[PDB]
């Protein structure tokens, strides 16, 4: 997105009804935090939600 | 009974990942530390060399 909202009024937006590839997202290695809680990173990819 | 020493140059960020468990990049295709590792990770900056 070419622009964030601001951390006091932060975005929302429902994913659903799609198929995900989670590792698209984390082999990225654009990103200089990803810290997951309760899932493991490499294992997000083999579940549903 | 014996020590290993292992040596390798890397990004300040990835330091991180050079712990048990970790994964990325570096932990995932680069070196891998075991479950139960048991040694010392010394690291230092070396934009000077």
């Amino acid at each position: 997105a070419t622009r964030f909202a601001s951390v006091y009024a932060w975005n929302r937006k429902r994913i659903s009804n799609c198929v995900a590839d989670y590792s698209v997202l984390y082999n990225s290695a654009s990103f200089s935090t990803f810290k997951c809680y309760g899932v493991s990173p490499t294992k997000l990819n083999d579940l549903c939600f | 009974t014996n020590v290993y020493a292992d040596s390798f140059v890397i990004r300040g960020d990835e330091v991180r990942q050079i712990a048990p468990g970790q994964t990325g990049k570096i932990a995932d295709y680069n070196y891998k530390l075991p479950d139960d590792f048991t040694g010392c990770v010394i690291a230092w900056n070396s934009n000077n060399l």
